[PDB]
């Protein structure tokens, strides 16, 4: 979270935290109550959006559900959905502590190589992240899709 | 690395000088500017890999060697190196554009780039013209998206191809 | 014993080729083509 | 030239590496090498690779 | 010279973005008093955990002789 | 560290579910404890030195452990001592500001305890030392945020001893 | 600056930057306008501010300026002054910027070296500064006079 | 030293291609410009030498640096001080009617620092010379094109930094 | 001690002591008597040395205890006695160990932080020990005195 | 390094040759001289920050340097050229004792000269500053070992300048 | 480490009291004791390769760690004995000539024991060692100093077991 | 020197000279006639201690001066001469200096690897300058025979 990011930084200075960085937490205080509102749509809303996440990247990537592809069993296919399922988690986690830590902590370091070992292609992850992203972004407010799609573009940055 | 409001205070600092109407007034600018200057962050952050792979694949055909023989992305190795060079300059390029000063470019890009380029032998102008498509990508992509203020964004670029361009006149 | 005589002997020439245009100038390649 | 006082200690493992680095670097044999016959400047400089 | 016989496992956190070779973070070590406040402080932050440390070299509370 | 606000988060993603009413009310409830907590951090900041100096003079000036033969009589033993109780004093602080005592536990409580005991520093006079500091600190911000704050002093005096 | 440290802390990382710290920056430029309310009333007020923290020192601590003090004599007192107009400077500065580091980085690294090269009491230092905080927010809102508290209270703690 | 125009048509040679829209809307902006650099550069060099007698007046006139053990003193040491204030008036003026302040690095800026700091000159006084002789400037030339000449004023000063 | 300083650098360089070190050792260990002496003369001359020195800093500095000086009461006098006393012994110590080892370790290092902490003067307290030499010099013989002056002198300056 | 002692031997020795009369007659005057170099190092040594603090106040305060745009204006330039007046007193104490300037020559001078000309630090302004400490050095420690120290303090001017 | 003196004197400051006749008389003893501890320390830096060579000879050589499949088989675990035995004569003389055996308790007898333990040093063989080597140094250096050598000798293989 | 040495201490841990060096220097610089003293007579006796020492050392030894040894042959025999009197006056520069610093810098240093390279033997000649030892205590009374030994014997370990 913001707190732990500025008493992180205090610690490294060996100092207290500054006024800029308490007033940093006040905003991220404030913003909570919106934080609060992005994660109850998106955990309550999942469904639809994992639905059509998953139907348009397999439509966009006809690849792995068809012959020589990756989500042959739907042992696979479940796999897919519930690593979606997990992202989106990650994303609400993230929102709500109001910095990329808990995403990156969670499922962003060393992804690369987490599904190189599985054999899932980096850029069909990515842009399965896209396709989510777009789903919870047209299934949010316009204010609301502003607040969260940084942290989804971020998530891409780090995929790809 | 100095941002506008820190370059700003240094310069009257210099001077000795109290925050005057003139200061006053640059603050307000660059204030007002932050909403704009935050979008095109977001959206250069939004689209940056495809920006530079698409500049990449602009570059390459305009001029083709780098990556037939003797050209200087021949290798995987070399190309994906390019890539990482234009992906650092599109990645300051972002910071400059939130900052709105280009001594944080200065500090971290610019000031061994001729060195650091003529030591790996390098080309020194399809580098800046690689970075005047990036500069373009970006300026087309942010005109199409919904930027009232885009004007900002190619300062950043355009000084970079200043100061580690050959002064060919 | 003379089969040590890398450095030593006499050079191995190499071939190297003369720079010709590239892709650089596909236009001015077309330009000529045109003007044959 | 060479330290068996803490050549010692380094192979039975009492003091590790880091802490090698540390009583070599302050060692008189590197005081003067490296520090003695340089500017403090010169000297930090030389300490960073080392 | 009073020293401490600190035993500590300090796990690394960027092994897997820098990808370098891997370090067994588990280690006995002779540590000068004058350098243990530091040393401690930096295991700490690096998020380790000291199993053991013990004043090795020297007499508790010993006023004059430190070095 | 580890947050409060971190809390909930993490033991959401232990039992591999999202953050519910039972656990976003303590979310609220720290949202809303997040302007006392960042001005008693304030004050604290602003008033270091002197809260360290008052616990002291309190607690251990004129004592056994300041005259001859107590651990903090020489100059050296009492900077040492100063400078533990300004870290407890920033740490606490930290913690106070973050909701959560895990910092305190990682890096404050992580080989404290074996270091005194090697060293023979008072345990007793240690837990007074705390003590102080909470009294002075409690004083100078309130007793709203000052039992918040006497619950990490706790905590710490708790995992010294 | 607030953006100074969000895009150094990026950078470190080598990272685009992240959600939080664009949050962050989105802040500090929308406080921006009360920024330059406060730091412009602190400049036209430079005047009144520093001679009533001059003044009110000059009570609290007579010895700083009786005989044998550091500041006694009209030059010392002016210069004294002149001091306490640096420091209500930077504080204008770091009001302006958002944060203490061109607080830190022009009148506050090594400032306890120079004040016991010239034989001044940090501690009267302080109060001066401590003064011209009082003066200060007394000329301004309750919010505000807070805001600029930080500044004051940040200079103090570097000079105590 | 390199003008807007041929700032422009160096981005573009060093790229190999002719001058695109964005060149010639470089090129407009400062042909439109060039009027008012043009109308501020004619004032000042007509005014020339009141500009700097202000200037003096206002920052160094009855002060120690004129005054014995000062910098500016002898009266050769002042003369070369007038002189110098010369050139930063002449050189503000070709940067302002170029557009650029490739001038002042290269014959301004260029080793300028330890040529004062070998000859002994004050270099906050110079700066504040260089102030003055901007506000001086601001005045007799107006608010924009005063800020224009203040734009390479201020370069001066902070390549004195 | 000069013993055990020559006896740590011989360690250091992993030798035996060499010819001139054992020299200096011998010499130490001769001038042992005169430091014997010395020590034996402060510590007869103990309670007059420290009354004069504490006589002449107060006519010095009255502002120690003037009100809201740091030793204001008779407490206050009775602690900076103390501290006085506490000094004289060290310095004793030191003149026995031949080196200022035993004082920089028992009371001259973070000198300046528990001064800080206690609100103490530290140039007051330098004075104070440069009136303890004043007083000490005029009351041994001058070989001593000029001996005990070295240390004397390089307290004075630590804490300065 | 190398003190007189040492000097002797090696000139000496690159040559081949024992140690005749002459130089014999050189190593007696060091030691003649011992007694008055170990009594100005600890006069020094107990006066160091008195000594420059004088030296400070008599040559640079209050001038252009430490107002605004000069070389020693922010608080951490001051320290530094504090810090630099540290280092020739301690260094030129050092050379005293050694009786031979080429621990001055081997560790302030080779490069320090490059290193204020990248920085901008004032060449014959931290001359004066040194001439200033030789000043005060000598009134604090006679004309005999005054004039020593100021031969290695002139020493460092040279090499500087 | 703490020599003679040093010991004295943390004891008076351990009951923060001035040096009186009863550790006075030990501070005499010690100085008294000074010389004839140099000319020990003197002698045995002469001959410590002597020492030691001749203490094995009489002590170690053609015995079973000698022998392969012992403790000193190898050339290079030979070396390693040697070091060893070099080691505690020099630390013994470093006792010797601070009074105290502080420095052996803490740069000799830290981990040793255990360090032999894990190695397969034999504890037995080294005890013998350590008294050939103790009784050669009585017999070149002096009765006195012999025994005064002794001393920390027994003390390091009482700490051996 | 001990000069040297302490300045270089002082240098390493950035201060000035404690006064328990300052005192060990006055000792070292007071007690210099001896060491000069004891100069003056190596120097003088240097062509006879070196004869004589060569002498017992070749009678001691003959196989250095034997066919197949290193000193056999006129110019060989010469040059051991030779390195005898480097030796003898690296032992002279280090009593005059009253340390063995200049020897162990002169030649001292990577005399092994130097001897191995010649192929000569270095414990022969550490036995020749232990003759050259004896010759110069024969030759010095009592006392200074004792501390001409002191660098003679370092000299000799070093070697071997
Ligand atoms: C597809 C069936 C075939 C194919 C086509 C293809 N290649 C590129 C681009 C590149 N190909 C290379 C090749 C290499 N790099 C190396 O280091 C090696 C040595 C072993 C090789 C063979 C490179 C460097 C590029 C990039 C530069 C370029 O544009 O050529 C493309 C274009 C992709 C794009 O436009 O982005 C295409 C269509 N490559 C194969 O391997 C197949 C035989
Ligand atoms: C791509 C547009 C062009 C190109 C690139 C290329 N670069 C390298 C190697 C390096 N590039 C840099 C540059 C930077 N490092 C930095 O830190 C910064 C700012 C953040 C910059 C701009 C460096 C330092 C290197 C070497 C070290 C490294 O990469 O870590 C190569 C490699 C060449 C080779 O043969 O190895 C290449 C190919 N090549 C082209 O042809 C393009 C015009
Ligand atoms: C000789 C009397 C006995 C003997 C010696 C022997 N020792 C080792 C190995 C080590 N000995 C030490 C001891 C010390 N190192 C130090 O620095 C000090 C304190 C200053 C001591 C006491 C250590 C640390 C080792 C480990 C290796 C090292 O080089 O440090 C060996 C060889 C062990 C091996 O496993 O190879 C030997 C043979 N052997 C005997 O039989 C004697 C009784
Ligand atoms: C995988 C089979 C199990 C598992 C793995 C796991 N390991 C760590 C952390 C570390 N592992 C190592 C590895 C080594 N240490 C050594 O000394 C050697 C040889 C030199 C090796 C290979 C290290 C060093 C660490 C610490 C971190 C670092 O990278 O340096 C973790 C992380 C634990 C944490 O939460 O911090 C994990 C998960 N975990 C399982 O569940 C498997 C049974
Ligand atoms: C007298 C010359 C100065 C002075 C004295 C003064 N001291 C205190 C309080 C303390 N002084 C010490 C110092 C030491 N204790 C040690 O053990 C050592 C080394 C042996 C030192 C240097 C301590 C620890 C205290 C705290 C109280 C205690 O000992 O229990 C005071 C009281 C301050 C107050 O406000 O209580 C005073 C007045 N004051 C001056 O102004 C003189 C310069
Ligand atoms: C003061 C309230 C009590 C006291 C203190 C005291 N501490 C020491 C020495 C040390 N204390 C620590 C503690 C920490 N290091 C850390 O990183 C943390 C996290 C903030 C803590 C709490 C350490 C590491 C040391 C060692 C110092 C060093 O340089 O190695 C002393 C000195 C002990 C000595 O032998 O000199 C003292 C006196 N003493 C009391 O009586 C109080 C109860
Ligand atoms: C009187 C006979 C004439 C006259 C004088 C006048 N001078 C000034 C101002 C200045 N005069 C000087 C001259 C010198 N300074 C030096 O150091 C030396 C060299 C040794 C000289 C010759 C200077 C530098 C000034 C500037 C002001 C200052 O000294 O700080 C004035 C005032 C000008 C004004 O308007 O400020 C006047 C009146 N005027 C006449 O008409 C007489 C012919
Ligand atoms: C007033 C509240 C206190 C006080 C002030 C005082 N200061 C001086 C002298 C100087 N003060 C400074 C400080 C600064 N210069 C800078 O550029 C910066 C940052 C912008 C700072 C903080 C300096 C450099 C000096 C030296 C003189 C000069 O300005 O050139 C004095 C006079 C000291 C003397 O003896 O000359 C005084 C009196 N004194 C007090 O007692 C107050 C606590
Ligand atoms: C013969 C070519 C040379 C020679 C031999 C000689 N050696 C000794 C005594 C010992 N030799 C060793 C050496 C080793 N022992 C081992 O286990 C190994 C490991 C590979 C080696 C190299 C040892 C340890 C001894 C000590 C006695 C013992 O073995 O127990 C002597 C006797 C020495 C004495 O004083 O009695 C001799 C004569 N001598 C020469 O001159 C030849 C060049």
């Amino acid at each position: 979270s913001v707190v732990s990011q500025v008493i992180l930084q205090a610690d490294d200075q060996l100092r207290y935290p500054t006024s800029g960085e308490l007033k940093g937490i006040q905003a991220f205080l404030t913003t909570g109550a919106q934080r609060i509102r992005i994660a109850e749509t998106l955990a309550e809303n999942e469904k639809k959006i994992v639905d059509q996440a998953q139907k348009q990247l397999f439509k966009k990537h006809p690849e792995y559900r068809a012959p020589g592809g990756n989500a042959y069993g739907q042992r696979q296919y479940n796999q897919c959905l519930r690593d979606y399922g997990w992202y989106l988690r990650l994303v609400t986690y993230g929102v709500l502590a109001g910095n990329k830590e808990p995403i990156e902590t969670t499922g962003l370091i060393g992804v690369k190589e987490m599904y190189n070992s599985l054999n899932v292609p980096v850029p069909g992850m990515v842009d399965a992240v896209t396709v989510l992203k777009d789903a919870a972004l047209g299934l949010l407010s316009a204010e609301d899709a502003n607040e969260t799609a940084p942290y989804f573009d971020y998530i891409i940055q780090f995929m790809s | 690395m100095r941002d506008a409001v820190t370059t700003l205070i240094k310069n009257y600092d210099l001077t000795g000088r109290y925050l005057d109407r003139n200061a006053m007034d640059e603050l307000k600018a660059y204030f007002e500017s932050g909403s704009a200057r935050i979008a095109a962050a977001a959206m250069i952050n939004a689209n940056s890999a495809t920006i530079v792979k698409r500049a990449a694949a602009q570059l390459f055909e305009e001029i083709p060697e780098l990556i037939r023989p003797s050209g200087n992305a021949y290798t995987t190795r070399r190309f994906s190196a390019c890539l990482r060079d234009m992906d650092y300059y599109l990645r300051y390029a972002s910071y400059a554009l939130i900052a709105a000063d280009n001594n944080v470019l200065d500090e971290r890009v610019l000031q061994g780039l001729r060195e650091t380029y003529n030591s790996l032998g390098v080309p020194i102008g399809p580098t800046v013209r690689g970075i005047q498509i990036m500069k373009e990508m970006i300026e087309a992509m942010a005109e199409d998206s919904s930027l009232n203020s885009t004007d900002f964004i190619a300062s950043p670029f355009d000084h970079m191809t200043r100061e580690l361009s050959e002064l060919s006149v | 014993p003379s089969q040590v005589a890398f450095a030593s002997g006499d050079p191995i020439p190499q071939n190297v080729a003369r720079r010709t245009p590239g892709p650089s100038l596909n236009r001015f390649k077309e330009m000529a083509r045109q003007v044959k | 030239q060479s330290i068996s006082y803490l050549e010692s200690q380094v192979r039975n493992g009492d003091i590790s590496m880091k802490e090698f680095v540390r009583r070599l670097a302050k060692s008189p044999l590197y005081r003067k090498q490296f520090f003695e016959p340089f500017i403090n400047s010169r000297a930090l400089e030389l300490a960073f690779r080392h | 010279m009073r020293m401490f016989r600190i035993t500590a496992c300090v796990p690394s956190q960027t092994r897997i973005r820098t990808q370098r070779e891997l370090q067994n973070t588990y280690f006995t070590k002779l540590v000068p008093y004058d350098n243990w406040f530091r040393e401690q402080q930096r295991i700490m932050k690096m998020g380790g955990k000291i199993v053991k440390v013990e004043l090795a070299t020297g007499r508790p509370g010993t006023n004059a002789g430190l070095a | 560290m580890q947050d409060a606000i971190t809390a909930v988060i993490n033991s959401a993603d232990v039992q591999g579910k999202y953050l519910d009413g039972a656990a976003m009310d303590k979310l609220k409830s720290y949202f809303a404890s997040g302007e006392l907590r960042v001005r008693a951090a304030s004050v604290i900041s602003a008033n270091a030195a002197t809260i360290v100096k008052e616990a002291v003079a309190k607690s251990l000036l004129y004592s056994d452990v300041t005259r001859p033969g107590g651990n903090m009589y020489t100059t050296r033993r009492y900077a040492a001592c100063i400078r533990d109780l300004d870290y407890y004093l920033r740490y606490a602080t930290y913690a106070m500001l973050a909701g959560d005592a895990s910092i305190l536990d990682e890096r404050v409580l992580n080989g404290l305890k074996e270091t005194y005991n090697s060293l023979g520093v008072p345990i007793s006079s240690t837990v007074q030392a705390i003590q102080a500091i909470k009294e002075v600190t409690a004083s100078l911000v309130g007793a709203d945020a000052g039992k918040e704050m006497g619950v990490y002093l706790d905590y710490i005096c708790s995992g010294l001893s | 600056s607030i953006v100074t440290k969000s895009i150094v802390n990026a950078d470190a990382e080598a990272r685009y930057l992240s959600p939080g710290e664009l949050d962050r920056i989105k802040a500090f430029v929308t406080g921006g306008a009360a920024r330059l309310r406060i730091a412009e009333t602190l400049t036209g007020s430079r005047e009144t501010i520093v001679k009533q923290a001059g003044d009110r020192l000059f009570q609290k601590r007579p010895d700083i300026v009786s005989p044998g003090g550091n500041a006694y004599g009209e030059e010392m007192t002016a210069t004294c002054l002149r001091d306490m107009d640096y420091y209500l400077r930077l504080v204008t500065y770091g009001v302006v910027s958002g944060d203490v580091t061109p607080i830190e980085e022009i009148g506050l690294v090594g400032v306890r070296e120079m004040y016991r090269s010239l034989g001044t009491p940090i501690e009267a230092v302080a109060q001066s500064v401590r003064e011209m905080k009082e003066v200060a927010s007394g000329l301004m809102s309750s919010d505000d006079a807070a805001e600029a508290s930080a500044y004051f209270d940040f200079v103090i703690g570097k000079m105590s």
